[PDB]
């Protein structure tokens, strides 16, 4: 608040700083406009996806392991195991705090959504209808994307599926 | 009223305005301090011999 | 013909740049109409009720608000031109590989798969018509990975192995289109033990009758 | 003490002349009916509802408005569907058909040149 | 959108190696991605026409 930064209380100040015109109505709206563009930031990272999907209750994913990424059920949050290690390590004259729109128990839901679209229909539900497909056969579709010929991958899976495990 | 005076116009659209400010206010005043005191004599200053 | 329809009936990102130049111009001559700690706002009024040597303290005091006023006007135009300036730099590149080409990167020429786009100019910016593939109707089959018959295992060339219920075919990944599991289509590669999902059926050799 | 924006949120002049008054970050007990507690103030002339819909006025903190059920309601907005994949280790989809779809993308390239 | 959404053979856009494909997380005001890539060993020398 310009005016409450200012004078603040007195009424001397407010008539002498009523002299200056327009100054505090272009610094209110200086600052509105940059906490409009915040939300709309976060609404374009995160909000990319029609559904809220959600993952089945098996995890036959061909060996492959995503329990440290996909959400937590035992918690009010229902965060991820990564994400818990995440968020563990990040009134006055006039100034306000706003709160974002956006909850960050909803965006931890649009990522468990993003995540279980990819684990469970690869690239399809980016481009339209979510098309499952087993999960070995879309890792063999990405190994044709970068050149190699896809039973490499289908003689190596437990290997392959290994050394994921081992890097995450 | 007030939106349509923030606005200056007299079609507002479809949005939210911020459009004044709500502040408590305070009744009385209460001036604190402390016990122990005397007349302070000015009589040794102005009225020596 | 709907596109025609939809705007004929959304230009937001160009009138709002209009109207924060607008609303900026007109907020640098309404301060010429302030005093900042003057007698008036008119330097002939201070030019007429104030001999020369009380005249300059109270023009200094309009000389100093007016400059402030000014440079504020200039420093929020070079902050606002930034930001035009990048929307500039994506729009020559969408131009260069949504007009001039076939762009592969999602959902960077529209929502689906990108075919073709179309410029049309407007105010002071472009529209671009974004025309895009999107796959409908979709059912479900059951697959495999490789199919084994005479104790190899066959991959598909560049498809799918899919089954009816009863019959197995190769289709194309994007649109169902079944065909007969030959040797035309797949390929081998080692013994039907390792990969994991192997079904058994048949892999028919189009020589081996015709020839005979 | 306190001190707060006061913001107004109206269905358009075009639709209703009804009003909802958000009083920013400031106890909803003393702003001197409909009066709702939020993470981002007190809002008087909304009714609060258990539905969820897709935002229209976004208040805050997860909390949208809207002129549907009339009068201005409170709510939690909605991300969106729920959409279920049947996955399964043996199972895929192949579509039979396709849309062509041609949409629209607008941009800025130039402002006005003036000078003084 | 480009490498969670897709897979890219843009170089470099989403980690070293071949781009396999990335997950999301969020983190505190910002986003944290885990891309997956393939990265080629053990060569060896060969004579070729
Ligand atoms: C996925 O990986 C996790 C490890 O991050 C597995 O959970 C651990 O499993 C070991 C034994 O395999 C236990 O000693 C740990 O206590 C487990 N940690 C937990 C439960 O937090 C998990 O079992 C793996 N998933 C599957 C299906 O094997
Ligand atoms: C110095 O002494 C004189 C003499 O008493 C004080 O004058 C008295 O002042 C009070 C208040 O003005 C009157 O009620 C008395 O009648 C005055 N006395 C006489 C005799 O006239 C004077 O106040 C003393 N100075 C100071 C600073 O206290
Ligand atoms: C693919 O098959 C699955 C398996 O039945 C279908 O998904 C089920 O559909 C029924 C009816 O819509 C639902 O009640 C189930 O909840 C779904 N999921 C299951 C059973 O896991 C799906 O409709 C089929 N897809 C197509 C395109 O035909
Ligand atoms: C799977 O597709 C095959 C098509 O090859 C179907 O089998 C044929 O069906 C037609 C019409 O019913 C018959 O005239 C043929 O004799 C069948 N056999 C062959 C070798 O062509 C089969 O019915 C389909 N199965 C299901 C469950 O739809
Ligand atoms: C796929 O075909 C092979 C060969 O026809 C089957 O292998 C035979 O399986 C039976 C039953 O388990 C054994 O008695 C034979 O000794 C096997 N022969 C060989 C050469 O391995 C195989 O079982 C078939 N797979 C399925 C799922 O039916
Ligand atoms: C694929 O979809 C199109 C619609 O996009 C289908 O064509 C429509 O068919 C209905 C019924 O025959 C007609 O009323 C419409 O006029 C058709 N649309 C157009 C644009 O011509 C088509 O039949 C579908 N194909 C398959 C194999 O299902
Ligand atoms: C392939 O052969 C080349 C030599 O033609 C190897 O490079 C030699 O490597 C050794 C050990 O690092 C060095 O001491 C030599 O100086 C290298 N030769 C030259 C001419 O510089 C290379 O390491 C071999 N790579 C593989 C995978 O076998
Ligand atoms: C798929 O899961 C079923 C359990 O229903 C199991 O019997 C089968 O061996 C699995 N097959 C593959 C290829 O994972
Ligand atoms: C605005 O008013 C016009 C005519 O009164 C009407 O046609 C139009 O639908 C109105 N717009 C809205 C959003 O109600
Ligand atoms: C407002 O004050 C009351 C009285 O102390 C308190 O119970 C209530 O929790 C306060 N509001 C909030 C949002 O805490
Ligand atoms: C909304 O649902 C909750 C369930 O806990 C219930 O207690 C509450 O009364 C409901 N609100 C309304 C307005 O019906």
């Amino acid at each position: 608040d310009c005016t409450m930064y200012i004078c603040g209380d007195s009424t001397e100040c407010s008539n002498l700083l009523l002299q200056y015109g327009s100054f505090c109505t272009q610094l209110n709206r200086a600052l509105t406009g940059i906490a409009v563009e915040q939300d709309k930031n976060t609404q374009e990272v995160f909000a990319q996806v029609k559904q809220i999907y959600k993952t089945p209750p098996i995890k036959d994913f061909g060996g492959f392991n995503f329990s440290q990424i996909l959400p937590d059920p035992s918690k009010p949050s229902k965060r991820s195991p990564i994400e818990d290690l995440l968020f563990n390590k990040v009134k006055f004259n006039g100034l306000t705090v706003l709160p974002p729109l956006l909850t960050d128990e909803m965006i931890a839901q649009y990522t468990s959504a993003l995540l279980a679209g990819t684990i469970t229909s690869g690239w399809t539900f980016g481009a339209g209808p979510a098309l499952q497909i087993p999960f070995p056969m879309q890792m063999a579709y990405r190994f044709n994307g970068i050149g190699v010929t896809q039973n490499v991958l289908y003689e190596n899976q437990k290997l392959i599926a290994n050394q994921f495990n081992s890097a995450i | 009223s007030e939106t349509k005076c923030t606005l200056k116009s007299f079609t507002v659209e479809k949005g939210i305005y911020q459009t004044s400010n709500f502040r408590v206010q305070p009744t009385e005043s209460i001036v604190r301090f402390p016990n122990i005191t005397n007349l302070c004599p000015f009589g040794e200053v102005f009225n020596a011999t | 013909g709907k596109i025609q329809d939809s705007l004929s009936s959304a230009l937001g990102k160009l009138q709002n740049v209009v109207n924060q130049n607008a609303q900026a111009l007109n907020t640098l001559v309404k301060q010429l109409s302030s005093n900042f700690g003057a007698i008036s706002s008119v330097l002939n009024d201070i030019l007429s009720r104030l001999d020369p040597p009380e005249a300059e303290v109270q023009i200094d005091r309009l000389i100093t608000g007016r400059l402030q006023s000014l440079q504020t006007y200039v420093t929020q135009q070079l902050i606002r031109a930034a930001e035009i300036r990048a929307s500039a730099n994506l729009a020559a590149t969408k131009m260069s590989e949504c007009v001039l080409g076939q762009s592969k990167r999602v959902d960077f020429c529209g929502k689906g798969y990108h075919l073709m786009s179309f410029p049309q100019s407007a105010p002071h910016g472009v529209v671009f018509l974004h025309v895009t593939y999107v796959p409908a109707q979709e059912k479900n089959f059951t697959t495999a990975p490789a199919i084994c018959h005479d104790g190899k295992a066959h991959f598909p060339r560049e498809g799918v192995f899919v089954s009816n219920g009863t019959h197995w075919f190769v289709t194309q990944r994007n649109f169902y289109e079944p065909q007969i599991i030959t040797t035309d289509n797949t390929f081998v590669s080692g013994n039907c033990d390792v990969v994991i999902g192997i079904v058994n059926n048949t892999v028919y050799d189009p020589l081996q009758p015709e020839l005979d | 003490c306190s001190f707060g924006g006061v913001s107004v949120i109206t269905p358009g002049t075009n639709t209703s002349n009804q009003v909802a008054v958000l009083y920013q970050g400031v106890n909803c007990t003393e702003v001197p009916s409909n009066v709702f507690q939020t993470r981002a103030g007190c809002l008087i002339g909304a009714e609060h509802v258990n539905n969820s819909y897709e935002c229209d006025i976004p208040i805050g903190a997860g909390i949208c408005a809207s002129y549907q059920t009339q009068s201005i309601i409170a709510y939690t907005m909605s991300l969106g569907a729920e959409n279920s994949v049947a996955y399964s280790n043996n199972s895929i989809a192949i579509p039979t058909n396709f849309t062509i779809s041609v949409t629209t993308e607008i941009l800025p390239v130039s402002m006005t040149k003036t000078s003084v």
